[PDB]
């Protein structure tokens, strides 16, 4: 249950490098465990801001580790009377990663990418990219949905229809149990938010090294829309994977819109086909419902249940007065065909600014009474704003309104500790789940053991 | 009967008044040479003593000029008279106490400062008659509002990064609209154009020489520029002093904090100024867009209205905001500037201002106290400043001189005068001590 704050487990990276940024537990084809880290502003060869990932073995001295491979150059190739090329630069390379039994999934953003002929062009864009890598052959793959060859002219035309030329592809990502990867696009359709996924397996396979304009016969991507309240939702911010019609043959995905509706923002519950089940829409205006969206079962009914962070949320103190602190939202699955209701609880920060509700990670059942149990990160939490990281315990109901447990951050300020979490993973494998914590603006990242 | 004059008399007529403010003399032979010489005046009569030869001074403080409080501006201000007896000659004998009265009205206009921010982005191309207009009609409304005003402006398109800049082909960074064979200025995050200066006719000129930019993407980057209005004192020119409205427009949506996280920019907003010696935000391209919370801190912080001029196409979204937001009011910007320029209307009839007497050198032999009367005409003992107070309004304070024996500075002077005010009440000040020659 309780989390050792004493000996805790620190790893590092380079300077300015924002080290811990994104990070996931890497069980390999082998058996040991290892922790993905992403670092989306390590310096390439060249000196220049390409982006990073590191895969750090379990040792509870910590420290340095090794760099996994990828490809940092930039890429131009002719095909007929087009040149297709892609930038790396600023790319952002770890700004996501998420490892599947075997493979690990790294993704850069910020790629840009574009195609020339004659003198017309696509544009300079931010398509995004994600590298997927299996470290024991060492192989590699690549995946980028949203390339296209169409220039720039037929856009204006068709008065920009599927215009997947911002995507920002693998800005969020999820991998399926059954091995499909879907990727989180915000910027897709002209800043609507798109998702895309395809089979890590069909990834790999239908992949060849020197094509950069593919598609992955297996794939499919979420759709357009002319309803204004999808503008400049950013649908796709943030993803998850879970069970929630019944059908367990079935797989459905949470997908976070923060700014839908007006900046209303939005969550919602789609089938592997994109067709709606659900949609929970927010309470109050910037407060960014949908920043992080988690998926367990906290209070042991067998179903799962939805959690969604509002880090901006401006809680009402007295005296006319508002005060931004953030919040979380329980939303507990009710059995057979039927819609979620309201929340069923309602967790709010504390400290100001701290942004209460920024990471979600499902750890697993801390105590093993048989329930469940979460982490929420405030990155600038704390009376010091330093950050801090709340355990919040699987009730009946729910969860307890109460944090049985208060990490805090034990790096500087602007650590941005608790901006990622993941949990529920036996790492030092004594039977218990343990907790990691990203502090990129540190460049570390610290480990956290469940004892006894 | 004894009297506590006649305990103590001595030799001397100054002597006689030194000992208490209601002590006589007299220097009438046709008394006794055993009878007291220094009493009462009552006791003095009935000891026969001709009131040719008593000398017994008196506390008077006259008021020398005091025009009355005038009742307008508008004109020619040469040098107008809000507070009430600019000038006494306080005359006291030693020991004594003499009270006088002032009073104040606020007579000059309420100093004002308005910056106007301009969305200069491509989708404001329709709309930049409109927002050259209220710029232009602004200055005038206030102008005839209030004859001591500052206005300035900035302007702000968006954060200069991929995707919300276009970066392709090479000649779109000058020139954004270059695809579309047209031509516009290269974009730009925020841009502070015209410090605060009372030069109205330049600040016309200035806010129509200005044209529009490009950008990719709706949302834009005002909030950027409302946070580094507010925050960048020097810069801005905001006088302390004075009402600080900040106009605001849009034809549309705007980015929030988090937003930036598709430029890959992470790092909150630290609510500092960042305009440097060039004039634009430095930090556009690094720091992420502030949040609600930030902002209405800030503008708190900084005593600044914030005011919404925006389209109709997005009015309700810019109530919402408002309403997230206290004390900040949203008008709907268009070719008619009726509805926009109330709002500076109001804003100007909810100003207060404050009397808060001060008192410059005045011996340190002398005292005094302060018995208020505000508005609601409640009289405080003690209290020497009132609140709440519009133009016209008048307060006045009952003030009480006392000294502590009679000073060797024969010819002294203080003031008193309320902070923010230039009018202010001269007292000369004057020891009566010796007495008229009187000698036995
Ligand atoms: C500015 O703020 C105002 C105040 O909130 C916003 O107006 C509100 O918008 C609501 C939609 O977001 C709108 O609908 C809701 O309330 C209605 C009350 O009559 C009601 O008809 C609706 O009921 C159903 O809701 C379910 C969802 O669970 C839907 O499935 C159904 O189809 C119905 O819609 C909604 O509960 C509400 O009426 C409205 N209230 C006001 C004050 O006008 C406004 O949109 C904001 N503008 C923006 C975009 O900034
Ligand atoms: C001065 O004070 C006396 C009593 O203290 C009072 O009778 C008189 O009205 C006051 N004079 C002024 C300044 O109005
Ligand atoms: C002020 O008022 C008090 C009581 O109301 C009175 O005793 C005192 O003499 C007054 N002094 C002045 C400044 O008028
Ligand atoms: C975002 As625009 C179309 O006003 O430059
Ligand atoms: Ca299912
Ligand atoms: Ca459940
Ligand atoms: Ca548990
Ligand atoms: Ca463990
Ligand atoms: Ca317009
Ligand atoms: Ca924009
Ligand atoms: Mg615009």
């Amino acid at each position: 249950l309780n989390l050792d704050p004493v000996q805790l487990t620190f790893y590092a990276g380079p300077n300015g490098s924002q080290f811990g940024f994104s990070l996931d537990f890497h069980k390999d084809s082998h058996g040991r465990v290892a922790i993905v880290v992403g670092a989306p502003r390590t310096l390439g060869p060249s000196q220049e801001e390409t982006g990073g990932v590191f895969l750090c073995p379990w040792r509870a001295e910590g420290g340095q580790c090794p760099s996994l491979l990828f490809d940092l150059r930039d890429e131009t190739r002719n095909v007929g009377s087009q040149t297709l090329q892609t930038f790396k630069a600023r790319q952002g390379l770890g700004a996501s990663v998420v490892s599947w039994s075997d493979v690990i999934v790294a993704c850069a953003p910020w790629q840009h990418w574009n195609v020339l002929e004659k003198t017309e062009e696509a544009e300079k864009t931010p398509v995004g990219s994600c590298f997927l890598a299996q470290p024991e052959s060492g192989r590699r793959a690549e995946y980028s949905p949203c390339r296209g060859n169409t220039l720039s002219r037929i856009y204006v035309e068709n008065d920009f229809s599927w215009d997947k030329r911002y995507c920002e592809a693998g800005f969020s990502s999820v991998v399926t149990q059954a091995g499909e990867l879907v990727l989180g696009a915000p910027g897709g359709y002209y800043f609507l938010g798109l998702l895309a996924q395809a089979p890590v397996a069909d990834i790999f396979s239908s992949y060849r090294p020197g094509i950069l304009l593919w598609h992955v016969s297996s794939q499919s991507l979420s759709f357009d829309s002319s309803n204004p309240e999808y503008f400049d939702g950013y649908w796709g911010y943030s993803v998850a994977v879970g069970e929630f019609d019944g059908d367990l043959n079935t797989t459905e995905y949470v997908v976070g819109a923060p700014t839908w509706s007006w900046t209303l923002g939005a969550v919602e519950i789609l089938d592997s086909y994109y067709q709606r089940l659900h949609r929970l829409r927010a309470e109050q205006m910037a407060s960014y419902f949908g920043h992080s969206v988690a998926v367990t079962d906290v209070n042991g009914d067998g179903r799962h249940d939805l959690l969604v962070g509002a880090p901006l949320y401006m809680e009402s103190r007295a005296d006319r007065k508002l005060a931004e602190v953030g919040r979380v939202y329980l939303f507990l699955q009710p059995r057979g065909p039927h819609a979620l209701g309201a929340p069923s609880l309602l967790l709010t920060g504390t400290q100001l600014y701290g942004r209460f509700g920024s990471a979600i990670a499902p750890l697993g059942d801390l105590d093993r009474d048989g329930y469940n149990d979460i982490a929420v990160a405030a990155p600038y939490g704390g009376p010091s704003g330093r950050g801090q990281v709340l355990v919040f315990l699987g009730q009946s109901e729910g969860l307890r309104s109460r944090p049985s447990q208060v990490l805090d951050s034990p790096f500087p300020t602007g650590s941005a500790f608790g901006f990622s979490l993941r949990g529920a993973v036996d790492i030092d494998d004594n039977g218990y789940p343990d907790l990691i914590v990203g502090a990129y603006g540190a460049n570390q990242v610290a480990v956290y053991r469940a004892q006894p | 009967g004894p009297n506590i004059c006649t305990t103590r008399g001595v030799s001397s007529c100054q002597q006689c008044l030194a000992v208490s403010p209601m002590c006589a003399w007299c220097s009438d032979e046709a008394l006794p040479l055993g009878s007291p010489r220094c009493d009462l005046k009552e006791n003095l009569l009935k000891d026969n003593c001709a009131p040719e030869s008593i000398e017994f001074p008196v506390s008077e403080a006259r008021v020398l000029e005091d025009r009355p409080l005038s009742d307008k501006g508008s004109g020619d201000s040469s040098q107008v008279t809000q507070v009430s007896p600019q000038r006494i000659a306080l005359r006291l004998r030693p020991d004594d106490s003499k009270n006088f009265s002032i009073q104040v009205r606020q007579v000059e206009d309420y100093p004002v400062d308005i910056y106007y921010l301009m969305d200069l982005s491509y989708s404001m191309k329709d709309d930049l008659w409109s927002i050259q207009n209220l710029g232009t009609k602004l200055a005038t409304q206030m102008r005839k509002l209030t004859s001591n005003l500052r206005i300035g402006f900035g302007a702000f398109v968006d954060k200069p990064v991929s995707p919300y800049m276009y970066i392709s082909p090479p000649e779109a960074l000058e020139n954004p609209c270059y695809d579309m064979k047209t031509t516009c200025l290269p974009m730009f995050g925020y841009k502070h154009v015209l410090t605060l200066t009372d030069q109205v006719t330049r600040f016309n000129e200035e806010v129509k020489k200005q044209s529009v930019s490009r950008n990719r993407d709706a949302p834009e980057g005002g909030f950027d520029a409302i946070m580094q209005a507010t925050v960048c004192d020097e810069k801005i020119g905001w006088r302390n002093d004075a009402s600080h409205l900040l106009v605001f427009t849009t034809d549309a949506k705007t980015h929030i904090a988090l937003d930036g996280r598709l430029a890959g920019i992470v790092q909150p907003n630290d609510g500092q100024c960042h305009v440097g010696s060039d004039n634009h935000y430095s930090a556009s391209t690094t720091m992420d867009y502030p949040s609600l919370g930030l902002m209405t801190e800030k503008l708190s912080q900084k005593n600044i209205n914030l005011i919404f001029a925006v389209t109709e196409n997005v009015v309700n979204l810019y109530q919402n905001y408002s309403e997230l937001i206290p004390g900040t009011t949203v008008g709907v910007l268009s070719m008619d500037s009726s509805n926009v320029l109330q709002l500076i209307v109001d804003a100007y009839g909810k100003i207060r201002s404050k009397v808060e007497l001060e008192v410059r050198d005045l011996p340190e032999e002398l005292s005094l106290s302060f018995n208020a009367t505000c508005l609601n005409n409640e009289v405080i003992p003690g209290l020497k400043s009132c609140m709440g107070l519009k133009i016209g309004d008048t307060v006045s304070f009952s003030i009480e001189a006392k000294v502590r024996g009679c000073p060797q500075e024969k010819e002294k002077s203080f003031t008193i005068k309320p902070v923010g005010f230039k009018d202010s009440l001269i007292v000369q000040v004057t020891f009566d001590c010796d007495c008229a020659c009187q000698a036995q």
